[PDB]
RNA sequence: AAAACUUUCAGCAACGGAUCUCUUGGCUCUCGCAUCGAUGAAGAACGCAGCGAAAUGCGAUACGUAAUGUGAAUUG
RNA sequence: AGAAGCUCAGACGAGUAGGCAGGCGUGGAGGUUUGUGACGAAGCCUUGGGCGUGAGCCUGGGUCGAACAGCCUCUAGUG
RNA sequence: UUUCAAUGGCCCGUCUUGAAACACGGACCAAGGAGUCUAGCAUCUAUGCGAGUGUUUGGGUGAAAAACCCAUCCGCGAAAUGAAAGUGAAUGCAGGUGGGAACGCCCUGGCGUGCACCAUCGACCGACCCGGAAGUUUGUCAAUGGAAGGGUUUGAGU
RNA sequence: AGCUAAAUAUUGGCGAGAGACCGAUAGCGAACAAGUAGAGUGAUCGAAAGAUGAAAAGAACUUUGAAAAGAGAGUUAAAUAGUACGUGAAAUUGCUGAAAGGGAAGCAUUGGAAAUCAGUCUUAC
């Protein structure tokens, strides 16, 4: 609120808290980001290094659509089936193997991150690193991709 | 409580609407109640003061004042009673007005329009 | 739940709270201090007991743990129109056994109120 | 003073659940209830439940 | 000018922007308004769906 | 759990009772309703 | 006239939670007895810690717990699991372990988990019953740092400590000061 | 019952809705002190307001 | 050095219009509506009542005529 | 034992700029107090009394004539 | 309360090293009169939930600008790194070591045990510098592809 | 080359309902005879100003005075409401009482003098 501010604490105080020598002025130091390479530069090297300059080649007309890639790494596999799902087929010997397709879970590549437990499993997705892949295989089950 | 939202609660408005009505929207406004044998005879908690009517006065300084009314004076919201007069220093006398609503109506002034207007308002004649 | 009470009446909005500036009174209808404070809080103190006056007669008044769903008959009122002797053996024996240190202070209550009722 | 003030404030939902079960909590507590305000020193029971 | 820790400022806010605030007080307003539309067509075009 | 008893409109008990609801077991916390009101009855302010 | 270096000197410390929970102040009202009146190091530090404050109460996990209970050596047994703070579930462990925690929150899911799967959940009031010196108790704590601020907290030249950048790109603190191509790297 | 629901249990009218859990399981915080198990090992109490 | 005079304090009386209470006003928000003019508009000027300067209203049919409604006033 | 309470002991006390804390006062909002009021509310005057380190608060008498306040919270065009 | 006597007491505010100042402003009284709001940011604190979180763009529902309820999206977070192309996080109980909260055992210590946090030595991921094993087909001699392995380089990582 | 409803905007106009808004130096400049009075060749500039009482019942009459008025009386709940009108602060002013004073005054401290005043007590056991 108001109340249980100042300026209701320096009511009676002259100055207003910002001092009698140098006062409270406009914009002594200058308007905005004013400076950076002249009188700011302490600031702006010690606490904003690379702010000044450009790094790397321009993309006209960048989209974000066909780049959309999230990632999921293998220890999340198992917790994007239901739990039904994982209560049937986690650690129990079945003939029939599950499947999670992590492109409905809204992932674009799996990583891979963490273990995966012993149970085959079939991962239906886009992307796949090379390792995520070994240790899928190494847990018995396989990678399909999807497009 | 009022559920209309074409009908307004506000101070400001009511008391402009009173104080601003035209001379027919006060005829309303000044209204009083009739005595108990009329209303035991027409059916009617109310009606709207006409001159040459019988009324008594029922409060104020003057209550229990008797007379009848020779003229409802629209602008002030004050009703003149015959006898209901004041002895200025002068010698001369100027008249008490009341309000509508602090009379009862004991003989109302019949016409072919009052009686319409007491058999419109759920009554009879 | 008892201290969830008091959490929630004793140091804030209660309607038998009077606070002024620097203290606490308590005009609730079943204290004997008539100060605010668990140890003496109706509310909050499921087993307790209070005297107040009425018309000449005198009363105490008890609850228990046992009806405190039922607020039409979760106090229990008892009357005594004696002398003073006979009202304080009265509250002693009726507190003997219940409050703990609410003895004193009814006999206190009560000494107040006959002398109002003298008066 | 301008109109765009902040006039209208956020509570989450879950929150907003949460004191609403903590009032009805509330109201089932006599004591409470006394405190409050309210002469019911003479009702039967709380909650006081009547029939449709 | 520029002291204190966190982000730059990057307020853009060097125009006459209060001359074009645009405030949500008639959202409640307009909801019940396209209530009320969706209502009228409802009943205005007969057991046709409204969709 | 505890069961209430229902009253007619002549005041008189019931027979059929309803057991208390779990809501009546939720914590009771004076200090997030008063900050939840504080909020809520700021709700239908109109702007001066 | 005496030569003192600071007059009338507070430390730092809490006495009391800031926050106005009439529950949380109920239990530490329970533990200012219990810490006064036992020898108990465990009732001042749960004390203690239930002054502190949120930043100062990391959550902790269920895999967290199980990891820390399961230490080779441990001697973690049926030992109840003490932490004052958040209990909240990690869905990346699949089997839950038979445990026993007292915290002052258990989120819905890790306290379905551990009563589904083994153990037990319990408040501090209840581990105020079952081990009132907190005997045969392992006392546990969140990870004070891994909070967002300390991201940043003590950034600097060489310090390697991430700035405050409104976006993350090319564009943004990446060309001069932090790369030799542009001037400098610091 | 629908309203609210349960603590455990989801409620009918509010979508994933569970009543909100206490952080302390009894409230009753003296009759807890002043239990056997408390006062079995407290050491023996120190005075009250103490002589000078 | 007593009075006068000057200053202070109090009472009463002046000067002044603060304060308190009020409020047919303002401000802001929302809702609804779409209708100026060569068939002379917006605006301006001069007039018009038994007794009127202004405001309000009207145009030589001039504080208004007709028609409709109400139903007995207007009022210094 | 308004445990936010009670109690015991010791040391200590200057301060501009400045920081922090707890309080006093004002207008409006929610709750509350069987709250005060034409048998005199608010305001105002006072060589009356009382409280607080203080911001202030209460009261007797005079004037006056229509409303106003305590407490818990909300708020601000608040000294 | 008033007045007297004794002692003490310069005119306040202001910039200033320094104001009684022969430095500035102030004849007097009443009323008005200056760190506000908004979009962000950062620390801290409170509350809710927690690998999630955020109902209020809307729709539902209320005769009502409130409250209540709600589908699908979406924001932020759960992954980093590089200019990009791209690649993308367990040798180990998710390692050692030092100090460490709490606990246990023993006779004050000792012994275990070690959360949190720092010091430090590694391991892993991306860049950077080498190294080119498969494998893919197209140029098979090649074209493309990148494995193991090494640097003691680097990242706002695990 | 061309047309087109709805969803969208709306400091104006018109009709409504509101408000944690302002309360007569405020809120629109204007609550009132306000874009008025007044200013400027002109473009333009632009105020101040609400409150007797329930009712004028607005003070008949006698008396003094050239009159204005005063003094009685009268009206009223009240003229400590008389239109110079609710309440009526301060600056500042006159009267009265008290006091002080040899080229300032004010203040602080301590007590005297004079005026003024409360507590306490009287009782309870």
């Amino acid at each position: 609120p108001t109340h249980v501010s100042k300026t209701r604490k320096l009511r009676g105080h002259v100055s207003a808290g910002h001092g009698r020598i140098g006062k409270h002025r406009k914009h002594p130091g200058g308007r905005g980001k004013a400076g950076g390479l002249q009188h700011l530069r302490s600031h702006f090297d010690k606490y904003h290094p690379g702010y000044f300059g450009k790094v790397g080649m321009r993309r006209f007309h960048l989209m974000k659509n066909p780049l959309w890639r999230p990632t999921v790494n293998l220890d999340r596999l198992w917790t994007l089936l239901p739990n039904e799902a994982r209560d049937k087929y986690l650690g129990k010997n079945t003939e029939v193997a599950p499947v999670i397709n992590v492109l409905q879970s809204g992932y674009g590549k799996v990583l891979g991150k963490g273990r995966l437990p012993e149970t085959p499993v079939i991962v239906q997705t886009r992307y796949v690193s090379r390792r995520a892949e070994e240790k899928i295989k190494q847990a018995g089950g396989v990678v399909e991709l999807i497009a | 409580m009022k559920f209309s939202r074409d009908v307004t609660s506000s101070r400001r408005k009511q008391r402009k609407a009173h104080f601003g009505a035209p001379s027919s929207v006060r005829r309303v406004l000044m209204s009083a109640p009739l005595s108990k044998e009329l209303r035991e005879q027409y059916k009617i908690r109310s009606l709207p003061v006409r001159r040459d009517d019988q009324i008594t006065v029922i409060r104020g300084s003057n209550k229990g004042r008797e007379g009848k009314i020779t003229s409802v004076y629209r602008k002030k919201f004050l009703l003149l009673i015959e006898r209901v007069t004041r002895e200025k220093a002068n010698g001369a006398s100027a008249p008490v007005g009341i309000d509508a609503s602090k009379v009862v109506i004991t003989k109302l002034h019949l016409d072919k329009d009052r009686k319409d207007l007491i058999v419109r308002k759920g009554g009879k004649v | 739940q008892d201290e969830v009470i008091w959490q929630v009446v004793g140091h804030e909005f209660c309607s038998y709270r009077i606070k002024g500036e620097a203290q606490n009174f308590c005009r609730n209808e079943y204290n004997v201090t008539g100060l605010c404070n668990r140890q003496s809080c109706p509310l909050a103190n499921s087993r307790y007991a209070t005297v107040r006056e009425d018309n000449g007669k005198l009363y105490l008044y008890m609850k228990t743990i046992e009806r405190a769903h039922f607020p039409s008959k979760l106090w229990q009122r008892i009357k005594l129109s004696k002398n003073y002797a006979k009202a304080l053996e009265q509250i002693d024996q009726q507190l003997l056994y219940w409050p703990g240190r609410q003895i004193h202070r009814c006999k206190q209550r009560l000494t107040r109120l006959t002398q109002y009722l003298l008066k | 003073t301008k109109t765009w003030r902040k006039w209208h404030v956020k509570v989450n939902q879950n929150e907003k659940r949460y004191a609403i079960a903590s009032a009805v909590a509330a109201s089932g507590v006599p004591s409470l209830l006394l405190a409050r305000g309210h002469r019911i020193e003479e009702i039967p029971e709380v909650p006081l439940v009547v029939d449709d | 000018a520029i002291h204190v820790k966190g982000q730059l400022p990057n307020a853009h806010f060097h125009k006459d922007w209060q001359r074009y605030v645009k405030t949500w007080f008639n959202q409640p307003g307009r909801k019940l308004r396209r209530r009320q539309a969706r209502q009228t067509k409802a009943a205005k075009i007969a057991p046709r769906p409204v969709e | 759990r505890p069961t209430v008893s229902i009253y007619n409109k002549d005041g008189s008990v019931s027979s059929e009772t309803l057991a208390l609801p779990f809501v009546f077991k939720a914590p009771i916390r004076p200090d997030l309703v008063r900050s939840v009101h504080t909020a809520v009855a700021k709700n239908k302010r109109q702007p001066y | 006239g005496i030569d003192i270096e600071r007059h009338h000197v507070k430390k730092s410390q809490r006495s009391k939670p800031a926050s106005e929970n009439v529950y949380l102040k109920l239990l530490v009202k329970l533990y200012r007895f219990l810490a006064r009146r036992t020898d108990s190091r465990f009732n001042k530090a749960i004390l203690k810690r239930l002054f502190q404050s949120k930043t100062n109460r990391p959550p902790i996990s269920i895999s967290k717990i199980a990891a820390l209970t399961s230490r080779k050596s441990a001697s973690s047994q049926n030992k109840t699991t003490v932490v004052v703070g958040t209990v909240t579930d990690d869905e990346r462990m699949l089997t839950v372990p038979k445990l026993s925690i007292a915290a002052l929150r258990f989120t819905k899911s890790a306290r379905a988990r551990i009563l589904k799967a083994g153990g037990e959940v319990l408040t501090l009031d209840q581990l105020a019953l079952r081990a009132p010196t907190g005997s045969n108790t392992v006392l546990v704590r969140g990870k004070k740092h891994a909070r967002e601020a300390y991201r940043h907290f003590g950034f600097g030249p060489h310090k390697h400590k991430a700035p405050y950048v409104r976006s993350e790109g090319r564009k943004f603190e990446r060309a001069r000061g932090r790369r030799k191509s542009r001037a400098f790297k610091v | 019952d629908s309203v609210f629901g349960s603590t455990t249990e989801v409620a009918q009218l509010k979508k994933n809705y569970f009543l909100p859990e206490n952080i302390i399981s009894n409230a009753d915080v003296t009759r807890l002190i002043n239990s056997d198990e408390i006062q079995s090992i407290v050491k023996a109490a120190g005075p009250s307001r103490v002589k000078r």
